[PDB]
């Protein structure tokens, strides 16, 4: 009960902070107002990256014992990135279990995800195909693929 | 070689007077009045969602003092 109360109080205050004082580069909120542990987020491809301009929808699912344990993140929008599994799951070090700490917030996680789009982690990638293209042909096929992802994401954003 | 940053000095924040019954379409129309951005250039974002023109601020539980995110077509 205490654990469910602590996790809810933190997520609630974070949500209230983002409703009034959003951070540039992303928007985050509840999928259903009655569920504080299932978030959806829109992430803008950061400048000076191959993802620049993309509008990336993702889900962020918190456990009941947050902040002791991290949330899980999954891109809904299709994306081509070494640390993003084919199913959309985001495998990065800050979400394991540079590591996870009970001080990290939604904002802290988005900062890491945005940096991820600029600098993938080369240790144990989730998309070996994308990882290979990023190491060997970054400005060729990889850039071409990511460009498609970006175009498709902007299409659904202005539908 | 070194690195520097450049930010706009102009306040990018837009202030609007709205009612909870206003639709997202009406809000985009008010944004045009102040900044002159055609509605079909804007998409409004809040609580991690692409706000749809036909829904109201009340439909998205947007309260007073809340801040909406503005997405623009890149040219």
């Amino acid at each position: 009960s205490m654990t469910e109360l602590q996790s809810a109080l933190l997520l609630r205050r974070q949500l209230a902070e983002l409703n009034k004082n959003p951070v540039e580069g992303f928007s985050a909120g509840l999928i259903d107002d009655n569920d504080l542990y299932r978030w959806e987020v829109l992430i803008i491809g950061p400048p000076d990256t191959l993802y620049e301009g993309g509008v990336f929808k993702a889900h962020l699912t918190f456990p009941k014992d947050y902040p002791l344990r991290p949330p899980k993140m999954k891109f809904i929008t299709e994306i081509w990135h070494p640390n993003v599994d084919k199913n959309g799951d985001v495998c990065i070090s800050i979400l394991h279990e540079e590591r996870w700490l009970p001080i990290h917030t939604v904002e802290t996680i988005m900062i890491s995800v945005i940096s991820m789009l600029a600098d993938p982690n080369g240790d144990s990638p989730a998309n070996v195909d994308a990882a290979k293209e990023w190491r060997e042909d970054r400005n060729g096929e990889f850039k071409r693929k990511v460009a498609r992802c970006v175009r498709k994401s902007q299409e659904t954003a202005f539908e | 070689k070194m690195q520097i940053f450049v930010k706009p000095i102009r306040v990018k924040t837009i202030t609007l007077e709205v009612e909870p019954s206003d639709t997202i379409e009406n809000v985009k129309a008010k944004i045009q009045d102040k900044e002159g951005i055609p509605p079909d250039q804007q998409r409004l974002i809040f609580s991690g969602k692409l706000l749809e023109d036909g829904r109201t601020l009340s439909d998205y539980n947007i309260q007073k003092e809340y801040t909406l995110h503005l997405l623009l077509r890149r040219h």
